[PDB]
Order: structure tokens, then C-alpha cells, then sequence
């Protein structure tokens, strides 16, 4: 679950929080849908809605985010896309 | 309320089934196998 | 007929065992213990194939006619086949 | 070739040493072989799914009567055949533009004679190279390389 | 001007002609009561 | 019919329908519609759904 | 020494004159005239050429080589023309055998191959007159191929539409549908519409041209509308 | 290739258009991020912003969407998630 | 030359196409690398990426395949291994 | 069993493991398929699946690998192809 951030428009504190949150999510949850759901909900609570999370080993995306609320990073071989929009 | 509704969805793709297989060019009649009736002789 | 000859051969003090390997290492008849029967069939199947290749490699219009391998313990003979060959082991001593 | 075979007769056949499935044939008319296009080169594979031998696997539209069309040993599908005109052409079927030739000979004194045969030989150089010869009807022993079909060398 | 009269083709128009007629005649023979 | 569909210029005996409710339940009140525009195949098409 | 090459240039002239006319593409007819001009330029001294070989053939060799160089250029264009002619013929004869209601993808695939063939023609550095001859002629033959597809549908459109299923059941003494009946018939009708909406949106040979070349068939064969809609109504009548 | 719709909260017109748009995107592009970008941009133009698209063979997601603007379908073995939010 | 299938985890239709494709590749090319390249590329196009192909007279291999996308067969004395993975 | 690397798209540390793994495999195993299997398994354990390995004296290949996970080298006269895909 070593973290490597590829792209972010996010404060440093939220970047660290995202990695730690996703890291715990992967420790706790086995299925990507549930990993994504956990992560999404934690941000809605702390950082207001509306957050969206994609978790997986094989995907591409093209999305629109609110400024300063985007991160894309890997934990090992698993990519996590986390952003706010709406 | 402008945000009259906020519908949440979960999405999960299926898994991919893979197997380990042996092959070898030089060898016995059975090339590779996955990791006693003998009715096979009777026709001859 | 063939069974009587095999018995007569086995009775010879030189002969230490006979194996009839049919379907590429799968025997039907043996005068030996099971572990040896299976191992011997497999080894001689692979071994004879190697000899046949060697002959064809020497000349592309000739195949094996007979193959003999000798050791201190015992001696083994095999003959070429279309479908299956027969294994004989004897003590040369 | 179905339609063409109705009037033509076979005069030159060969097999591709490499593609043993590839059988070549060439029919023609006995007369008039000095003027017009007379025939085509019909090939058919005896390979997987070749259930209709009558359907050619390749057709080379040769501008004039050709005989003794053979394959170079090493090359997958490369041929050379002698035309009645006295010229030898070299096709390269690799391009699948089957009638399209690679190289053309000359029309000058080099080899005007209506050569009777074309044969390949290994070149003393790398084994991949095969010289192409013709049998002059006039008393010349003619050898050349592929690009050398123009401005012959021996 | 669907006729396309001031034009010439051999294989294209012959085969289209044949196919055109064969299909239409079969559909007429079906003798649908519609 | 409370649709968001772009209009089509041409018409060749087009079919569409809609659904309404009443309020005590949804009886599925279905209405069928036919349309044709211009002097095109008038009787050939008008005579079919009538 | 000269007849071997003299016959070649003579033949090319006499032959091209009666082979290029098989296609009527200016690409070949116009350049063949330029070749004829090279021949005529030499022919200006025909009276004297008649006596060269008898005394000294070298002068004639020069005249012939000039004509042969032109012949080589024209022969090359002839080969390209014959190649393309076959290419377009083969694809058109396939397209007319493609039923749009079953193998529509094969119809599109063949058109893509024709567009590639046309791109190959224009990529050779041709002018509007030459590329027009190619694309416009074949476009007319495509019209006939496509009109065939359209006419076939008008006779047996309903017979060759995608399958539709619906479940019937009874509830509280009423016939229920899953999906609703009005829904499945709307899909049925849209499939009929989709078919007729194809032979008027055409991007094949000459895709940059005027689509009217094809769309006229929709109104011209519009008498078939009675057939396909009468059958449609009879089917729904029988279903009712 | 063959389009198979698994989930949708979307009008029939947008469903078919989503498939058509994804079909063209898959024919034109090999990389998922570019396939998604094609599909997203076309939807913003035809059906107003803001759409988001995820394309891939292996992922889980948890997202929030507007009513009547969500579809999930396959083209062959490639899954496409398309929805409006914002 | 003569096609002999020893192992297969593949549909009957794809099995025959694999042999046919290799047979044509063997007819056209002498170099094993180029034969393999033909076979791989054709499979990616017809049956979706990502296929891998090894062609040779002397090798052993240990590989992982996706179910229904593996075959191992001979054409004469030349073995062809073809599968999907990724 | 002298090692000579012909081509690689791999970090230097992974290159060393490739040679060391194949070297041990060749010391321990006489049979080509078994050598290949040893090498493959060691990489799946350390660098995650899915790895594939070909070991032999006469073959050509055309394969697809994950970026930075490819090596092709000889040990003596025997070629080893080692890459990840899937």
C-alpha cells in the first residue's frame, strides 16, 4: 500500500488525509465498491459533499472538479481517484 | 431545496479468471499439465 | 502364445523383469513391483524416443532398429514400435 | 482457372519448395504467342480450408507468354519466369499485388533472343542470394542477380 | 433522373440488374393479400 | 406529450404515444397518436390507421 | 536491333487508344494525348524516318527511345488505372449483396474500403477533373447498389427486423404486459424508421459531395411505404 | 462491439446515444482516458454540463448522480460509467 | 505443415483460427519473431487485446492465461503458444 | 551460465533479480519448463502478479508488457524472456 501521488490540486493536509484514509479503506475493505464508498463518505463528513471516488486497477477517466479538490494516486497497484464536484 | 435529491450508486466490475499452464516444445507425449482404468490400451 | 514365451523368458536366470508398456508409459502387464513397473515404463519410453531422433538426425531416411543400454546393475533392451514396444531387463552378470 | 482452362492447355507447372502447398500452373495457346497477352499464372494451395481447388489462391497477369516459372528455394514466395519475348521478369508475390512485377529486363542486344528456359542457381555469396539464368537460343550463357535483370552480368 | 442513362458499366449494372429482378419477382410471387 | 425530443421535419405515418395518471392511482391512461405532413402518400398512409 | 523496340512503341500507341476508352477517366485520356503528341512530333519527319534503318538505324533508335520513354510513363498510369478499376468494381459488387437489415456493418465496412481506394487515387497528385471522373462514376454505381438494398427492404422490411419479446400475464382479471404493449410496438416502428433513414445519410465514394445523389431514392420508391406499413398494421391487427 | 446495458436511470434517447458515443470513442481511441474524454465532452454539448465518464476493465466506484442521468454498460469487455453531477 | 493441438483452453472456433492464422504466418515468414508478430496482431484485432505469441523450435514456458484464451500447438516441428493476459 | 542482457525495460535492481533468479533456476532445474516456472513464481511473489517467463534455445516472440517490466537476456546459450502482463 505504498503511496505515490501522480496529480493533485489539493492542500497538503488533505492530500495526507486522503492517503491515510484510502490506506485504511484497503486494510478494512476487500471489494473496490466498498473501498470507494468508505472513502467517499469520510470526505462528505469532513470536507462537505459532494465527493466521488473511483478505486481500481484498470481504468481511465475524464472528470470535472472543483478547484483545490482533486487527487489521483496509487497505493501499490491500486489507483484511487478522489475529487469533489457538485 | 434546490438539491431535491442525491442518488448514490455503487459500481463493481467483474473479476477475470486466469489459470497457470505449462508448455514445453521438447518432451513427452503429454506436453504440459495443470498445476487408473487404462481402457486406453484395450483398442489395440 | 506370447504369454507362454514371456513366462519362459522370465524363468531364465538372466532375466530380472519384463514390462509391457502400451499407451506411452501406461503398462498392462508386468512381472515387477509397481513402483519399478511405472518408473521403468516411463524411462524407457522417453529413452527410446531420444534414440529414434538421434538416428533421424544422423540421416533423415533411417529410423531405429534396436536399442540397448547397459549398466553395472542390469541391462535393458527395447525394440522400435508403431504403437508400443516391450521392455526387458536382465542381469548381464 | 475455370474460365481460362476451357480454351488453354497446361504447358508449365511447378511447386514452391517453401510452401509445399503452393502448386503453380500456366496454360497457354500453342499459336500467337509472339504478339498478345495469352494467359495467366494460376496458383492454388493444398492447405487448410482450400476446399475449392478451382479457386486460384493467386493469379499473376503476365503481359506475355511465360514458361518455367519457379520459386527461389529460400525466399517465401519469390519467382522468376521467362517470357517468349526473350525477357525474364522477377515477381515478388509478397506484396499481394500478384500481377505487379519487381524488376524488368532490357530490350537491347543484351538478351534479345527468345530464351527457352529460366533456372536459378545459388550465388557464391551469401546463400540467400540466387542468380537467375536463361538459356539463350543464340549461344549466350546469361546469368544475373535480382536487380541485375537489367544490365545482365555474365 | 434515377435512370442514370448517360453512364456505362458492365459488371456492376449487370449483376445489380439480375439481383434486382430476382428479389422483386420472388416477393411478388409470395402473393401476399396485403 | 411532455417529451424532450428534437423535432423531425419529415413524416412517414409516424407513431408515438403518451401516458397520464389520475391521482387516486395510475390507471395508465395511454393515448395513441398518428401524424403525416405534406401531400405525400396521403391515402396510402392515411387509410391504414383509420 | 530496332524492330524489337519499334514494335513496342507502335503497339503501345495502337493499344492505349482502344484500352483507355474503356474507363473514360481523363487521368488516362489526357495524358495519352500528350503521348500521342510525342509520337506526332517524331511523325513530322515520317517521310525521312521511312529510310533511316535501311542505311543507318541509330537515328531511328533515338526517335524510338523518346517514344518508349513516354510509353513507359503511360503504361505505368494504365497499370494504376486497371488496379483501381478492379478495386472499385469488387467492392461495389459486394455492397449490393449486403442486406441492410441483417449485415449493416458489412455495408459500412465496404464503404470505408471504397473511401480508402479513392484516397489512394487522389494521393497521386491529381486535379479536380481526374478525381471527379473516378468518384462521380463509381458514386452512380453505388446509387444502384444502394437503391437495390432500399427496394428489398420495402418488400420485406417487417420480415427482417430485430427480435422483440413481451411477457403476458393476468392480474385481478386484467391482461397485463411486461413491458407495455404500446412500448414494444413503438420500438417496432422505430426500427422501420431507422431502415428508411439509412439510404439518405451516405458517406462512401465522394463523401464530400452532394448527398442528394442517394436520398432521391427514398421518395422515388416511396410507393413501397404502403407495403411495409400495411403489413405492419396487419401484424398488429392479428396480434390484437 | 456488442453493447450491453446493466444499469440505467436515464431516458431511452440518452441511453442509446451514450452507447453510440462510446462506440465511436472506442473505435477512435485505445486509451481509456481518451475514450472517456470523448464520451464526456459529447454529452456536455448535447445534454448540458456537467458529465463525468469512467472507462475500464477493473474498478469499483461510489458516486452521486442527478436523477435520470446515469448509465453503466459494456462494449465487449470494457465497462463505461456515465453520469451527470454538477 | 500438419497442425497438432496438444493443449487448449479456448473455444473450438478460436482454436481453428489460431492454427489458420499461424499457418498463414508460417507461409509468409521464415523468421519466428515475424511469424509471432503476425499471429499476435491479428488476434488483438479480431478478439480484442492483449494477446502474446511465442513461436519456436526449442523452449519451455510457464505462463498465466485468461480462461478460454490459450492454445499450444505444433505446425510440423514448430510450436506456437498463443494466449491472452492483460 | 554467464549472463548477458540484450534488451531491458526494467530498473537495474529488477534486472539483477532477473539474472539471479534465472541463475538459481538453471543451477537447480534441468528441464526448461521447470526453470521458467521458478523464475516466474519468484517475480509474482516480490513484484506481484502476473508474470510470464519463457526459457529456451530457439524461439521468437512478440509480446506486450507493462512499462518497466520487461527483460530479455541470455545465460550462456539459453535465452530468457521475463515480463509482466495482466
Amino acid at each position: 500500500r505504498k503511496a505515490v501521488i501522480k496529480n493533485a490540486d489539493m492542500s497538503e493536509e488533505m492530500q495526507q488525509d486522503s492517503v491515510e484514509c484510502a490506506t485504511q479503506a484497503l486494510e478494512k475493505y476487500n471489494i473496490e465498491k466498498d473501498i470507494a464508498a468508505h472513502i467517499k463518505k469520510e470526505f462528505d463528513k469532513k470536507y462537505n459533499p459532494t465527493w466521488h471516488c473511483i478505486v481500481g486497477r484498470n481504468f481511465g477517466s475524464y472528470v470535472t472538479h472543483e478547484t483545490k479538490h482533486f487527487i489521483y494516486f496509487y497505493l501499490g497497484q491500486v489507483a484511487i481517484l478522489l475529487f469533489k464536484s457538485g | 431545496q434546490c438539491n431535491e435529491d442525491n442518488v448514490e450508486r455503487d459500481i463493481q466490475t467483474e473479476e477475470i479468471e486466469t489459470r497457470e499452464v505449462w508448455t514445453q516444445h521438447p518432451g513427452e507425449s503429454t506436453v504440459v499439465s495443470g498445476g487408473t482404468s487404462d481402457a486406453v490400451v484395450m483398442p489395440k | 502364445e506370447v504369454e507362454e514365451t514371456l513366462k519362459r523368458l522370465q524363468s531364465q536366470k538372466g532375466v530380472q523383469g519384463i514390462i509391457v508398456v502400451n499407451t506411452e508409459g501406461i503398462p498392462i502387464k508386468s512381472t515387477m513391483d509397481n513402483p519399478t513397473t511405472t518408473q521403468y515404463a516411463s524411462l524407457m519410453h522417453s529413452f527410446i524416443l531420444k534414440a529414434r531422433s538421434t538416428v533421424r538426425d544422423i540421416d533423415p531416411q533411417n529410423d531405429l532398429t534396436f536399442l540397448r543400454i547397459r549398466s553395472k546393475k542390469n541391462e535393458i533392451m527395447v525394440a522400435p514400435d508403431k504403437d508400443y514396444f516391450l521392455i526387458v531387463i536382465q542381469n548381464p552378470t | 482457372p475455370p474460365a481460362q482452362a476451357q480454351g488453354l492447355h497446361v504447358t508449365s507447372i511447378s511447386w514452391n519448395s517453401t510452401g509445399s502447398v503452393v502448386a503453380c500452373a500456366y496454360g497457354r495457346l500453342d499459336h500467337g504467342d509472339w504478339s498478345t497477352l495469352k494467359s495467366f499464372v494460376c496458383a492454388w494451395n493444398l492447405d487448410r480450408r482450400d476446399l475449392r481447388p478451382q479457386q486460384p489462391s493467386a493469379v499473376v497477369e503476365v503481359p506475355s507468354a511465360v514458361l518455367c516459372l519457379a520459386f527461389h528455394p529460400t525466399q517465401p514466395s519469390h519467382v522468376a519466369g521467362g517470357l517468349y519475348s526473350g525477357e525474364v521478369l522477377v515477381w515478388d508475390l509478397s506484396r499481394l499485388e500478384d500481377p505487379l512485377l519487381w524488376r524488368t529486363g532490357l530490350t537491347d542486344d543484351t538478351h534479345t533472343d527468345p530464351v527457352s528456359q529460366v533456372v536459378w542457381l545459388p550465388e557464391p555469396g551469401h546463400s540467400h542470394r540466387f542468380q537467375v539464368l536463361s538459356v539463350a537460343t543464340d549461344g549466350k550463357v546469361l546469368l544475373w542477380q535480382g536487380i541485375g535483370v537489367g544490365q545482365l552480368q555474365l | 433522373d434515377p435512370a442514370r442513362d448517360p453512364q456505362y458499366a458492365e459488371n456492376e449494372v449487370d449483376e445489380m440488374r439480375i439481383q434486382k429482378d430476382l428479389e422483386l419477382e420472388q416477393y411478388k410471387r409470395s402473393s401476399s393479400k396485403s | 406529450l411532455d417529451r424532450d425530443e428534437p423535432p423531425k421535419p419529415t413524416l412517414a405515418l409516424e407513431y408515438t404515444y403518451g401516458r397520464r395518471a389520475k391521482g387516486h392511482n395510475t390507471p395508465k391512461d395511454i393515448a395513441h397518436f398518428w401524424e403525416l405532413g405534406g401531400g405525400t402518400s396521403l391515402l396510402d398512409l392515411i387509410s391504414i390507421p383509420i | 536491333k530496332q524492330a524489337i523496340i519499334l514494335k513496342q512503341v507502335a503497339h503501345f500507341y495502337n493499344s492505349i487508344d482502344q484500352q483507355m476508352i474503356q474507363s473514360q477517366r481523363p487521368m488516362m485520356l489526357q495524358s495519352a494525348l500528350a503521348f500521342e503528341q510525342i509520337i506526332k512530333n517524331s511523325k513530322a519527319g515520317s517521310g525521312g524516318k521511312s529510310q533511316i534503318t535501311w542505311d543507318n538505324p541509330k537515328e531511328l533508335e533515338g526517335y524510338i527511345q523518346k517514344l518508349q520513354n513516354a510509353a513507359e510513363r503511360l503504361a505505368t498510369e494504365n497499370r494504376k488505372l486497371r488496379k483501381w478499376h478492379t478495386t472499385f468494381c469488387e467492392k461495389v459488387v459486394v455492397l449490393m449483396n449486403i442486406d441492410l437489415l441483417r449485415q449493416q456493418q458489412r455495408w459500412k465496412d465496404g464503404l470505408q474500403e471504397l473511401r480508402t481506394g479513392l484516397a489512394t487515387v487522389e494521393a497521386q497528385g491529381f486535379q479536380a477533373s481526374d478525381m471527379h471522373a473516378w468518384k462521380q462514376h463509381w458514386n452512380h454505381q453505388l446509387y444502384k447498389a444502394l437503391e437495390h438494398q432500399y427496394q428489398m427492404g420495402l418488400e420485406a422490411l417487417n420480415e427482417n427486423l430485430p427480435e422483440i419479446n413481451i411477457d403476458l400475464t393476468y392480474k385481478q382479471g386484467r391482461l397485463q404486459f411486461r413491458p407495455p404493449f404500446e412500448e414494444i410496438r413503438a420500438k417496432y416502428y422505430r426500427e422501420m424508421k431507422r431502415f428508411i433513414g439509412i439510404p439518405n445519410q451516405f458517406k462512401g465514394v465522394g463523401e464530400a459531395g452532394d448527398e442528394s445523389i442517394f436520398s432521391i431514392m427514398i421518395d422515388r420508391n416511396a410507393s413501397g411505404f404502403l407495403t411495409i406499413f400495411s403489413k405492419a398494421e396487419d401484424l398488429f391487427r392479428r396480434l390484437s
